[PDB]
RNA sequence: AAGGUAAGUAUCGUUCCA
RNA sequence: AGCUUUGCGCAGUGGCAGUAUCGUAGCCAAUGAGGUCUAUCCGAGGCGCGAUUAUUGCUAAU
RNA sequence: UGGAACGAUACAGAGAAGAUUAGCAUGGCCCCUGCGCAAGGAUGACA
């Protein structure tokens, strides 16, 4: 029968998996199979990131950041739906 | 003194100046038996490992190598010369002579200070660097 | 005796499962620091002289400083007197 | 340092001539230190201003 | 203007090999190597890089 | 098997349930690992049952635990490998003895009572 | 002193530098209130040129203070950080000129505007279009005034123009540092 | 005002209440030498409990009077070169923004040694018309190359 | 360590320690008497003391 | 100084504004009390300018 | 020092002010200095818990961490300078004031 | 490199194009050239 | 090492005691094994420290290096930024004698901070980002001690 | 007598010297 | 049928700290790591070394 | 013709100290939420 590895190696293995995924993603992006990650922006970061470009057309910029928020939330919700039993 | 690498003939010191590009060559010309030269050939011992990244120290006995006495004025008992990429780096002290440190000092921090200042001014591409401390006196009082 | 590996799900000997868990989770980035500093010291060049050079320099220094070495005292820079 | 003792030793300083000489000597030492800090060669004169 | 690039093949073989089971036992390591024919070790090839070489070799077959 | 001096030695059927209970008590902070801590719990009277391993070569280092359980009327049972018990307890090092203590309104009361019942009918 | 403590302003910006001085005396009892001057020629003197705004003050027999709300219902569907930007763009455009600004502000013939709110009632995409039109108007006015093609003005100086930054070179002969 | 060994101005001091509960302060001030590295010249007293027992406003007044006043001192300085219309409405920037930022950065001791003497250069410049003089520093002169 | 090497190293340590003590006390005498000494000399002498 | 203590031991303002389909929201003019001597004081820097202002 | 003392905070205030006088004139701070100032300012922020800690230290603490030593040279004699653990300095100062 | 005999035809100094200095007239020998 | 040795020797003592209670290994094989383990731990504790390399000082830095920036860099700039009270203290006026504050150490003048020469009419409010803060491990020690 | 050399890149002249 | 507990995963939102995170084919460790209160009690990791912009990446200017 | 030594003008001259500063995401802790896995509790139900 199997054995139950302890919480220390639980955290260690989780860290290995996440670092593995991050490095693989970064190597793929350096290759260019996906575009470089666009900076995740919120309402609080709206004028920090895009403010200079957000002065000219503020409503377009807030629409774009809210679209990014909606895309993230939709990715989460449909990820749960795909993982739904 | 005896621990640091030694150069025996004229060709070796010129090669040691030429065989390096990314550090500073600090040559202690003099006689390792001199009370003056032995005073600072232990300071150069105590910091040889510390300055390995940007400095290499060779020792030369002018009697063993009587080829640079006339050209570089090797007549003070002890002399220190800094070379960078086959270029003698002049250094401005408080003393009148601005080509050498012709006296043996005592503090292991000030010599690393001078060597690092020489390296910093030599990466830029200068020929004369300026020491932090002033040696127009001895700060004794 | 057979156990099941918690990480790979494969039959393993019960005697090894301890060091199996010690080593199967060996952190991958550890390998470079094991294989990086050793290369640095392999390519590193010495700072002090070889021991024979210290011996020879000590002999040469003893040749001059008769106020310490030898039995026939002479001047500081003189070979013998 | 000067007012550390001078406000402490007030009237005694007048009667201690050697203390006055030491005070003047030390002030001259401070001035000499500053002048050497300016340039290596000490000046012939140097204004109090 | 042609592709002339198999570097994506290098990334895909790396990511497949990273998900390839390798025994944590040097004995098994060397048993599998003798099964395929690879040497026990190279000059100055310790155990961690022995396992890594085993992984890199069974990435193909 | 390996050690004849194994009275309550359990087989590979309820060992899985025992290790599951050990892990759950670990998640609930409801065990004391180690022979010394098991003995302290037995002395304090708050130990409900202790599980040891038949792989400790000088078994008499832990053969006082069944006697202490007999004194305190506490269920006790063995396993077949110290490494499995140690890893199940929540630590990497091989453990040869662990204890399960009490908790008010514990969610593990039913399972711990079932384990006590199962062991108590296995002595003979 | 009127507003409750949680509604007391923690930062007062001032358009005209002369006002920096009096506030610090009338804010002498509020040391935690930071009074910051503005180099930004920020368009609020034109806020009084709106029809629903001026009309109240052009005819009033006695002095009193009244409250408004320059965000009609935008905060129902947009963040305040872009509500302020929309307001400032609209006010810069209105400062540029009133009539063409009104014509832009009424793209639809209906252009419903009840006395409950102030600005015309448009939804998000018409706000996109009107903001683009107002930006084009402001850059066009700046180009006409300073005789520079609008395209050459990159986004940084576009933001400078909108907020109230513009520089000149009267000391052009003081270039001897080069 | 400013008279009496426990100076009368101490009575109006802000923390007068809490200094009422400060007893044996002079003894601990004396023993401060064993806890702090640098010796205190004013170990014998404490400015809070009996006030400073000396005044230098008259001393500075007389020093300015004897040195020739603002114009009698500024003639020695480089003030007239700066060409300020008057000496009022000025402040001294005791720390340049660049060097005060460098003060906290990770600096090797070589840079820090040559950085603490930046205030010694603006001092030399501010008194250059006096230090760089023919009467003082007797000897030959050399002009700058450019 | 061999006992002859250890004996020689003990003798070295004893001799250097005797010189160290004597030099530290002599430098302290120089400093207290008012002689002219260096800053690093004072630092090293304070460490030795 | 406290007479029991021995050697060994602000900007008032009359105006006041009341908070609360019509955009126009006029507010009443309220007059306030007087200000006595406050314990808080001396929160002023650069007196030679503030005195000139007043 | 009782649990309910009228002058309890006054002595703590004086002790904290005295401990901060050593840093009152300062431009740059080391790590230990930063931690010390943090300790005094935290004890100022929460006087009750700090004083409870002080009472517990006075009542049941008898094992202390090593206190560093150095010497300041007057060129006539050497004055020893002792560095004490930053948390215990507060307790010692409050005890001294009381 | 270290531990090698000097070349027979090598100029002992200045072969690297070095330039000597004369800090003062007294120090050194006569130029004699 | 005695305490650390006392724990180990008592542990092996009870390991031998449990053996002797039931009268096994009467010839002392387990006792000799435990003594061997104790001696191995003892001479492992007394083993001299190994060879530790003296790393050289880092080389002087080059011209420029790219750096990251975000919330962490913003907080670093806030902690090390010139607080208005700090920047107001650096300014030191001009031609305005002031009474020497802090008797115990003069040369400590606050400059325009609290000065009638120039500055804001309101007092320069104290900042909160520069408040002294304790370390995480030290606060952990505080939690455990209480 | 000092502690007071900015370090360089150029063509041109001269001279010894290989 | 829901309710609900706990651990482990995947993501999401938000807060907080950058004098700290991380490695351990180095060693020891519940057969006891480590002990200042309280010790016939406590009782889990510790040490040494290495990486470091006091975790690490891109994008972005200069 | 080699190089050295050497005398001229011509040129530059800041001989200034600086791994510079912005955004996001990872990583650390904590809280909340969704979803899954391993289980496990209390409980609803007349005919």
């Amino acid at each position: 029968l199997g054995v139950y590895l302890t919480k220390k190696e639980q955290k260690k293995l989780r860290r290995q998996t996440r670092r593995e995924a991050q490095k693989e993603l970064q190597e793929k992006v350096r290759l260019g199979l996906m575009p470089p990650p666009e900076p995740k922006v919120r309402i609080s970061n709206l004028m920090r990131v895009l403010g200079t470009e957000a002065v000219q057309d503020p409503t377009k910029v807030e629409a774009h950041v809210r679209a990014q928020m909606a895309k993230r939330q939709k990715a989460h919700e449909e990820a749960n739906a795909a993982r739904k039993l | 003194s005896y621990m640091l690498p030694h150069l025996h003939n004229g060709w070796q010191v010129d090669q040691a100046i030429l065989s390096e590009e990314d550090r500073v060559v600090v040559i202690r010309f003099g006689h390792d038996w001199d009370p003056t030269c032995m005073k600072m050939d232990e300071v150069l011992y105590s910091i040889a490992e510390k300055v390995k990244n940007f400095a290499v120290i060779y020792l030369v006995d002018i009697t063993e190598v009587p080829d640079f006495n006339k050209m570089y004025e090797l007549y003070d008992p002890c002399t220190v010369m800094f070379f960078f990429r086959n270029k003698h780096i002049m250094i401005d002290l408080g003393t009148g002579n601005n080509n050498k440190i012709n006296w043996a000092m005592e503090d292991k921090q000030e010599m690393v200070d001078i060597i690092e200042t020489v390296y910093r001014g030599a990466r830029k591409g200068r020929g004369l660097v300026v020491s932090p401390k002033d040696y127009s006196t001895k700060y004794r009082y | 005796e057979y156990l099941v590996s918690p990480i790979t799900g494969e039959k393993i000997p019960a005697s090894k499962m301890q060091e199996h868990m010690r080593i199967g989770l060996l952190d991958p980035r550890w390998l470079e620091q094991r294989d990086r500093s050793i290369r640095e010291k392999q390519s590193d060049d010495e700072v002090y002289a070889p021991g024979l050079d210290i011996e020879s320099s000590l002999k040469q220094l003893a040749e001059r400083r008769t106020d310490i070495f030898g039995v026939e005292e002479t001047a500081i820079g003189k070979k013998i007197g | 340092a000067l007012i550390g003792l001078m406000t402490y030793f007030r009237e005694a300083v007048v009667n201690t001539q050697e203390l006055l000489d030491l005070l003047v000597k030390c002030e001259n030492k401070i001035q000499t230190r500053i002048k050497i800090g300016l340039n290596s060669k000490m000046p012939s004169r140097f204004p109090p201003v | 203007s042609e592709r002339q690039a198999e570097v994506l093949a290098e990334f895909e073989r790396r990511k497949r090999a990273r998900q390839i089971n390798v025994s944590t036992d040097d004995s098994e390591v060397k048993a599998c190597l003798r099964a395929l024919g690879e040497p026990i070790t190279l000059f100055g090839e310790g155990p961690a890089e022995r396992r890594e070489r085993l992984r890199n070799i069974l990435s193909v077959v | 098997d390996v050690n004849p001096k194994a009275y309550p030695l359990a087989d590979a059927h309820l060992t899985k349930k025992l290790l599951d209970l050990v892990q759950q008590s670990c998640n609930y902070k409801q065990l004391r690992k180690g022979a010394n801590e098991a003995t302290k719990t037995l002395n304090r009277g708050i130990s409900e049952f202790i599980v040891m391993a038949a792989d400790a070569e000088p078994l008499e280092i832990i053969l006082h635990l069944p006697l202490l359980c007999e004194d305190k009327n506490v269920p006790y049972v063995f396993v077949r490998s110290k490494q499995a018990l140690g890893r199940a307890c929540g630590v990497s090092r091989p453990v040869i003895a662990c204890s399960v203590t009490i908790k008010e309104g514990s969610q593990l009361k039913q399972q711990i009572q079932s384990i006590q019942q199962s062991i108590e009918r296995l002595l003979v | 002193r009127s507003l409750p403590v949680e509604e007391q302003p923690k930062q007062i910006i001032v358009t005209r530098k002369g006002m920096l001085d009096p506030l610090e005396v009338h804010l002498l009892d509020f040391p935690n209130i930071v009074i910051k001057g503005s180099e930004l020629q920020l368009p609020f003197q034109a806020c009084l040129k709106v029809e629903k705004f001026g009309d109240l003050i052009l005819k009033a027999t006695e002095p009193q203070m009244v409250l408004f709300n320059l965000y009609d219902d935008w905060l129902k569907t947009i963040s305040s950080y872009t509500a302020f930007s929309r307001l400032i763009l609209i006010l810069r455009a209105l400062h540029v000129n009133n009539d063409r600004a009104k014509v832009i502000l009424k793209p639809d013939k209906t252009t419903i505007t009840e006395p409950h709110h102030i600005w015309p009632t448009l939804t998000d995409e018409e706000w996109i279009k009107v903001e683009v039109q107002l930006k084009d108007l402001i850059l066009a006015d700046y180009g006409k005034k300073n005789n520079v093609n609008v395209a050459s003005l990159t986004q940084s100086e576009i933001r400078d123009i909108i907020l109230g930054m513009e520089i000149s070179a009267p000391s052009q002969q003081r270039q001897q540092i080069a | 005002w400013d008279r009496g060994i426990p100076r009368i101005n101490t009575l109006f001091q802000k923390d007068r209440h809490t200094l009422a509960y400060d007893k044996g302060w002079r003894v601990r001030t004396d023993f401060k030498q064993y806890q702090v590295l640098k010796q205190n010249p004013f170990w014998w007293t404490h400015q809070r409990h009996d006030g400073k027992l000396w005044n230098l406003n008259n001393y500075r007044t007389d020093m300015i009077q004897a040195l020739g006043g603002v114009e009698g001192i500024l003639e020695h300085t480089l003030f007239k070169g700066t060409y300020f219309p008057t000496w009022e409405g000025l402040f001294w920037e005791k720390a340049s923004g660049f060097e005060e930022s460098m003060k906290w950065k990770k600096l090797t001791n070589a840079q820090r040694s040559g950085l603490n003497q930046i205030p010694n250069r603006r001092f030399t410049l501010w008194w250059s018309p006096t230090i760089n003089r023919a009467n003082v520093y007797v000897g030959f002169q050399v002009q700058l190359d450019l | 360590l061999p006992t002859p090497i250890e004996n020689m190293i003990l003798r070295y340590v004893k001799a250097k320690a005797d010189w160290w003590t004597n030099t530290a006390h002599y430098n302290r005498e120089r400093i207290r008497r008012g002689a002219t000494v260096d800053k690093t000399v004072c630092k090293k002498n304070l460490g030795r003391l | 100084v406290d007479p029991r203590q021995t050697q060994f031991g602000r900007n008032t303002l009359m105006d006041m504004r009341l908070s609360q389909q019509t955009v126009v929201d006029p507010k009443g003019y309220l007059t306030d009390l007087n200000s006595m001597i406050p314990t808080h004081g001396g929160d002023i820097n650069d007196i030679k300018k503030a005195r000139l202002l007043l | 020092p009782p649990l309910s003392y009228k002058h309890d905070t006054k002595l703590l205030i004086l002790a904290l002010e005295r401990l901060k006088e050593a840093y009152s004139v300062k431009s740059r701070l080391n790590q230990s200095q930063r931690e010390e100032l943090g300790l005094i300012e935290q004890a100022y922020d929460n006087p009750h818990e700090a004083l409870s800690r002080i009472k517990r230290h006075l009542l049941t603490q008898r094992a202390f961490k090593e206190v560093g030593i150095e010497f300041m040279d007057l060129y006539s004699h050497l004055v020893p300078v002792y560095d004490v653990e930053p948390l215990e300095k507060i307790t010692d100062a409050y005890l001294d004031q009381y | 490199f270290l531990g090698m005999p000097a070349p027979l035809g090598y100029v002992p100094g200045l072969g690297r194009g070095a330039t000597g200095f004369t800090t003062r007239s007294d120090i050194g020998p006569a130029r004699d050239a | 090492l005695r305490r650390k040795a006392a724990r180990l020797v008592a542990a092996k003592c009870t390991l031998a005691a449990r053996v002797d209670s039931f009268h096994e290994s009467t010839e002392g094989k387990v006792g000799y094994e435990l003594k061997d383990e104790i001696e191995r731990k003892f001479d492992k504790w007394q083993e001299p420290p190994p060879v530790k390399q003296v790393k050289p000082l880092p080389a002087p830095l080059d011209g420029q290096r790219k750096k990251r920036g975000g919330r962490r860099y913003r907080k670093m700039k806030e902690r090390l930024g010139l607080t208005e009270i700090r920047k107001q203290a650096n300014r030191m006026s001009f031609g305005e004698i002031e009474e020497d504050a802090y008797q115990e150490d003069l040369g400590f003048s606050l400059g325009h901070l609290g000065k009638s020469g120039s500055g804001r009419v309101r007092q320069t409010q104290v900042n909160e980002a520069t408040k002294a803060r304790i370390s995480k491990t030290l606060q952990r020690t505080l939690q455990k001690q209480s």
